[PDB]
RNA sequence: UUUUUUUACUUAUUCAAUGAAGCGGGGCUGGACUUGCGUCCAACUUCUGGAGUUAAGG
């Protein structure tokens, strides 16, 4: 169960499709 | 013949002499509040004593016992609508001929499922096996489950994947799921299916339905714990 | 003993079939044929 | 079916099963806002009896308020 | 099994800090005591009002 590596500890609102 | 114009340039990522480099910093991150919430959910219902009726359902059948299971359960799936509709025509067709609906059809056999309609079964003692998901929320739905099952005589197994019977039973979901009755050349398979249920789990877990859940430290604590616990041996 | 309900479903099947608004059942055979 | 099971362990609100749910769903609706949409009906016994049926157009709407 | 006392644990709850950046348990290296190898304690920048960023390398 890998997960993603994150080099900043903020957290984005994922782009979605409008 | 490497240039001899190249040099390495190490750094030296003391304190206080380079910048650090981008390292995974995953452990520490400022995680949105829903999946905060759903973290430390998981991590209460941990710390905290669970009582038997719910501790139940943390042991479930082994990978094995489960395959072997569906291995059954699959023969027996329900039908799907097209498979009905396609039913439903050839019926039509056998009527418009004139023929009778008993000549042209069959008793049916398939996984009941339904929760109200299994626990009919189990209480009219029709139910053969049943299989009950493991991650039901509301937990009252299925928490007198075992408890009926072993008052009505009935085996049971407590299985993961509502969403894995629900997949037998084309749903997204099914809380429960009977076996009541199969075909013949499937009653020896059916009957070992339960025989195995029986030893694998329901002997392994008479002992253990009875113990209270939960209690357990997070790992800075247990480590916390075992320290003082050698100091006290060293001691 | 064979449904009710199936048997008023099948009814309603006959009755469209009847007044052609339903066409009959082909068979997978057929089906290859048409295609 | 499983509803009357359901109302009468409802009923037993001081036994142990029951307030262990009670105090984590509990602690769960605390963290949440305090109006939220819920999905579906904790009690759903209780949200059937009092006409809730699982059919487009029926909602449920977790509040909490100071007593 | 229950009634009082204090006395440990953290998950309820309370307080504080940050851009939630290096917490905890091991491993490597060095120093001490110890026992004849377990602890604790340290890794890294101090003459200068400069610069430090887009990785060098294996």
């Amino acid at each position: 169960k890998k997960t993603k590596v994150r080099k900043s500890t903020t957290f984005h609102r994922p782009k979605t499709l409008v | 013949p490497k240039n001899p114009l190249l040099e390495k340039r190490p750094r030296n990522f003391g304190i206080g002499q380079d910048i650090q480099p981008k390292r995974n910093l995953s452990r520490m991150v400022k995680w949105p509040e829903y999946i905060r919430l759903q973290r430390q959910k998981k991590i209460l219902r941990m710390r905290l004593k669970v009582p038997p009726a719910i501790a139940q359902f943390q042991y479930t059948l082994d990978k094995n016992l489960a395959a072997q299971a569906f291995k059954l359960l699959n023969k027996y799936r329900p039908e799907t609508k097209q498979e009905k509709k396609e039913r439903l025509l050839r019926e039509a067709t056998a009527i418009k001929e004139g023929k009778k609906k008993e000549d042209v059809s069959k008793k049916p056999y398939t996984v009941k499922y339904g929760l109200n309609h299994v626990v009919g079964l189990i209480e009219n003692k029709k139910a053969s096996l049943v299989l009950i998901a493991n991650d039901v929320d509301p937990i009252e739905l299925v928490v007198f489950l075992p408890a009926l099952c072993r008052k009505m005589g009935i085996p049971y197994a407590i299985i993961k994947g509502k969403a894995r019977l629900g997949t037998l039973v084309h749903k997204k979901t099914a809380a429960v799921v009977a076996i009541t009755e199969v075909r013949s050349e499937d009653k020896n398979e059916l009957a070992k299916l339960i025989s195995a249920v029986k030893e694998g789990y329901l002997e392994k877990v008479e002992d253990t339905r009875k113990r209270w859940g939960g209690g357990i430290m997070g790992f800075k604590a247990q480590k916390r714990e075992e320290k003082r616990k050698k100091s006290l041996e060293t001691a | 003993i064979p449904s009710k309900n199936e048997a008023k479903q099948i009814m309603k099947l006959v009755r469209a079939i009847r007044e052609g608004r339903i066409l009959p059942y082909k068979p997978p055979e057929e089906r290859e044929r048409e295609e | 079916g499983a509803l009357k099971y359901l109302e009468e362990l409802s009923k037993k609100k001081q036994s142990d099963v029951v307030r262990f749910l009670l105090r984590v769903r509990c602690w769960e609706y605390r963290q949440l806002n305090v109006i939220h949409r819920a999905s579906r009906p904790s009690r759903p016994d209780k949200a059937r009896r009092l006409g809730y049926k699982a059919k487009q157009g029926y909602v449920i709407y977790r509040v909490r308020v100071r007593r």
